[PDB]
RNA sequence: AGGACCGAACCGACUAAUGUUGAAAAAUUAGCGGAUGACUUGUGGCUGGGGGUGAAAGGCCAAUCAAACCGGGAGAUAGCU
RNA sequence: GCUCGCCGGAAGACCAAGGGUUCCUGUCCAACGUUAAUCGGGGCAGGGUGAGUCGACCCCUAAGGCGAGGCCGAAAGGCGUAGUCGAUGGGAAACAGGUUAAUAUUCCUGUACUUGGUGUUACUGCGAAGGGGGGACGGAGAAGGCUAUGUUGGCCGGGCGACGGUUGUCCCGGUUUAAGCGUGUAGGCUGGUUUUCCAGGCAAAUCCGGAAAAUCAAGGCUGAGGCGUGAUGACGAGGCACUACGGUGCUGAAGCAACAAAUGCCCUGCUUCCAGGAAAAGCCUCUAAGCAUCAGGUAACAUCAAAUCGUACCCCAAACCGACACAGGUGGUCAGGUAGAGAAUACCAAGGCGCUUGAGAGAACUCGGGUGAAGGAACUAGGCAAAAUGGUGCCGUAACUUCGGGAGAAGGCACGCUGAUAUGUAGGUGAGGUCCCUCGCGGAUGGAGCUGAAAUCAGUCGAAGAUACCAGCUGGCUGCAACUGUUUAUUAAAAACACAGCACUGUGCAAACACGAAAGUGGACGUAUACGGUGUGACGCCUGCCCGGUGCCGGAAGGUUAAU
């Protein structure tokens, strides 16, 4: 088991997108974007927990931040860590 | 023509890196010289 | 925009070729001298 | 044997090989072999010390057993084996206990000779017994410097040594070199001479055959320049030097032994 | 079988033309030599300045070599311009 | 969108290094693009990189680095043991179809495989930092069996054709299917089984090795491919139905054989030759100390786990290295049709591009080419350049020679197409049918069918039949260097250097010598048939005289002479 205050600052917001929705719809998956550090493990115990579904796997990935310009000054945005978290048949959020 | 800087990065590491720089005393005085005169970019790790 | 400018003239102020002008310019100089003693 | 390859090609012109039918074919024996990287001429500073060498062929080290230590026991010869670290060939010899060792073979060695060691062991060639139990006269090889140190003289293709005299406490050995030196009673040797002599009847044919070999081209003097050799420069073929060594020392003639720990040994000098 | 023969990849550079404020701080074009060997090449390591390495030209050692580069003595000295 | 052209052993496709968002979509033309710009690898925003099986991480080590103690050194520090790190190497397993604008061995569909932990059942000896095996591996040559893959025929679907003919020996397309499981082949290796004993494998050992017998003549190991399953699944030319007119849903015939054939597999093999061809871990056994009605191990079933990191995109290039969107440089993988010996070359298939200034005029002159009267090197330092020769088979070929060469010496003949030999030859491949055994992925047979040179005779056409690209100029005299090679990257490729060969000299091993204040290392885990230095530079005939000067070697009588 993993402990409640780690398995709680893991899930950090849903992402939407056009591959989201197809992922959502027609593979009954969901995107969303998790902490840098956390692991397989941890997200699949959390999505069972906070969201009460069948969680089956779970695909990481880490998108590098993009580097941008403001202005003239140049700067490069946060990388954070992509998960992709399928479930069987059971949703309502 | 072929010329001279051709990159690779583990050759790069090993040869100026900053653990290279530690493990000898006069890369220990190039580091105290990068921090004397404030270099951002002080080593060439990254 | 323009710092290049000012990188790019320095190129040929440490030069050793000396069969070229200044590094660079091409001449027949060689021949000249070597006709000229 | 030799023989005289015809000339087809202008590099096989002058190349004669030693043969050898008797040698073993096969691999040699797995568990006497070890690794023996290549120096390059090049010690642990990384300068080179010894030059011209370097490249040549991989080898792998065989271990030989020039103690020849075990005593009393019978052995008999399996075959006969190149050996590439010497000039000499080496017979894997299986004793009467089971377990296998290299020697280095002399010349009437073959397959199914009996080899036996010790103050027990006949006046045969191949066997290894004390200095002090050998004939004076006889052809000897395999010579110890110090006792139980492992054979250190006459190793090489077609070499010998002959006992002069015996004093009892030292025995004076003739060596292949023509020099008379004191070697100490005890010290173990093999009889008879080493099985390789026409070694050195053999002639390489081209370059190849010495690069290949592990030796590399070997720059004379004179085409050098002041900065490197004390020979060089001239304006076309010019020496007005004494020969002299890279480094500045004389040679064709100047002697440079200087050891004076081993000259109480040393009976009378080779000429 | 051959440091064999002819000839592509590959390695190289013998001749000529163009180029020479070039397309290129040494190349292109038509030919040219080796092409199973002393061959060639990817990866990593080793050898450092009066030192390395050199099938030896005083060549190569980061487009720099009859003594590399960077910093310091240093505002060397200059009866010279 | 229709044509034209270029590459097609690449100017196509996939990667590694390297780059670090250039990838996709929407949006703008300030600056960048050697022009315009609606376009972009440009600016802004959003999206996109999904792994038990791919690679890294991890186990193990090579060259080497660091280095507890240790040795040595004014200091800093240098070398180095036990160890530790270090891939470019060795170690477990995933394949086919489908999907996005951008991801695919990652996602979905279907079918698999491997390694550990735990539980249960059944059996009983487990047990190393140790022993042994295995890992374990040179170059070249030669086939044989295959396969990838291509050609032809059959089958299925479609078409009677812009201008003479075309229901035909007619024209176009397709004829695809993996991993895994089982079978066990073409081959290659080894005689097998049992028993007894032993100075070895530091101790020990049933294991390795060695020595005796008995018994049988067979087993074992390895092994491509084919075969059946996987798979009455997928795909499929196309058709049907809606069309954000871009495409999107539904449905779908034949789906075979012969020939040819790899540089890919058997093959880490076989044969052969010296230059004699990594290490260690995983893996398989052996025990030691201990454990010993346990701990464990083995076989079956069940269950859990296989984390973390990269996954876009370019990668022979506009994105890497070249200051540039640069005629340059950059390692690996795939490789079809015709002609062709061929990865050459010419035209093509899939695929990608027309090179980030165009439009005219048709001066001199410059650059890259084509042709040429007559002469044919008279030009010029010099046949520089240009021109010419070019392939296969056959005939024939001199001086000289180290007998190999020279030599493709030189110099000639034939080469297309059509028919006959022979309604395609010799040959290769080879079914049906017949017979015989172990009784199969068999053996003898047998020739259907397919493929198919080479030559002769006869006829024909052109000026020309190796018609295009491609593709040796030759001979005579001679200096130098024996030769293959190497060299001043970037004005010198040579007669220069090297070279095998020869000679002299040094060196007896703790060698000589070299790098190092030293320790230590190379030499060399080599031992005078070896190693170092110097000189000459195959081979043939040879290498004459001089030791006064210099150097080196030997000598110690006498003269001189340091510190003391």
């Amino acid at each position: 088991m993993i402990r409640e205050e780690r398995l709680l600052k893991v899930l950090r917001a849903p992402h939407v997108s056009e591959k989201a929705s197809t992922a959502m719809e027609k593979s009954n998956t969901i995107v969303l974007k998790v902490a840098k550090d956390a692991t397989k493990a941890e997200i699949k115990a959390a999505v069972q927990k906070l969201f009460e579904v069948e969680v089956e796997v779970v695909n990481t990935l880490v998108v590098k931040g993009k580097v941008k310009r403001h202005g003239q000054r140049i700067g490069r945005r946060s990388d954070w860590k992509k998960a992709y978290v399928t479930l069987k048949e059971g949703q309502n959020l | 023509m072929k010329r001279t800087f051709q990159p690779s990065v583990l050759k790069r590491n090993r040869s100026h890196g900053f653990r290279a720089r530690m493990a000898t005393k006069n890369g220990r005085q190039v580091l105290a010289r990068r921090r004397a005169k404030g270099r951002a970019r002080l080593t060439v790790s990254k | 925009m323009d710092i290049n400018w000012r990188h790019n003239q320095s190129t040929f102020y440490h030069f050793t070729s000396d069969h070229r002008i200044s590094g660079w310019k091409e001449t027949n100089a060689m021949y000249v001298a070597l006709n000229s003693q | 044997a030799v023989v005289k390859c015809k000339p087809t090609s202008p590099g096989r012109r002058h190349v004669v090989k030693v043969v050898n039918p008797e040698l073993h074919k096969g691999k040699p024996f797995a568990p006497l072999l070890e690794k023996n990287s290549k120096s390059g001429g090049r010690n642990n500073n990384g300068r080179i010390t010894t030059r011209h060498i370097g490249g040549g062929h991989k080898q792998a080290y065989r271990i030989v057993d020039f103690k020849r230590n075990k005593d009393g026991i019978p052995a008999v010869v399996e075959r006969l084996e190149y050996d590439p670290n010497r000039s000499a060939n080496i017979a894997l010899v299986l004793y009467k206990d089971g377990e296998r060792r290299y020697i280095l073979a002399p010349k009437g060695l073959k397959a199914g000779d009996q080899i036996q060691s010790g103050v027990d062991a006949a006046i045969k060639p191949g066997n290894t017994l004390p200095m002090r139990n050998i004939p004076v006269g006889s052809t000897v090889h395999n010579v110890e410097m110090k006792p139980g140190k492992g054979g250190q003289l006459a190793r090489s293709a077609g070499t010998y040594v002959q006992i002069v005299a015996r004093d009892g406490a030292y025995v004076t050995l003739r060596l292949r070199s023509g020099e008379m030196r004191k070697v100490e009673a005890d010290c173990r040797a093999t009889l008879g001479e080493v099985g390789n002599a026409e070694h050195m009847l053999r002639v390489l044919g081209k370059a190849g055959a010495a690069r290949w070999r592990g030796v590399r081209p070997t720059v004379r003097g004179t085409a050098m320049n002041p900065v490197d050799h004390p020979h060089g420069g001239g304006e076309g073929r010019n020496f007005g030097k004494h020969p002299v060594t890279p480094w500045g020392v004389q040679t064709k003639g100047k002697k440079t032994r200087s050891n004076k720990r081993t000259d109480k040994f040393i009976v009378r000098r080779r000429s």
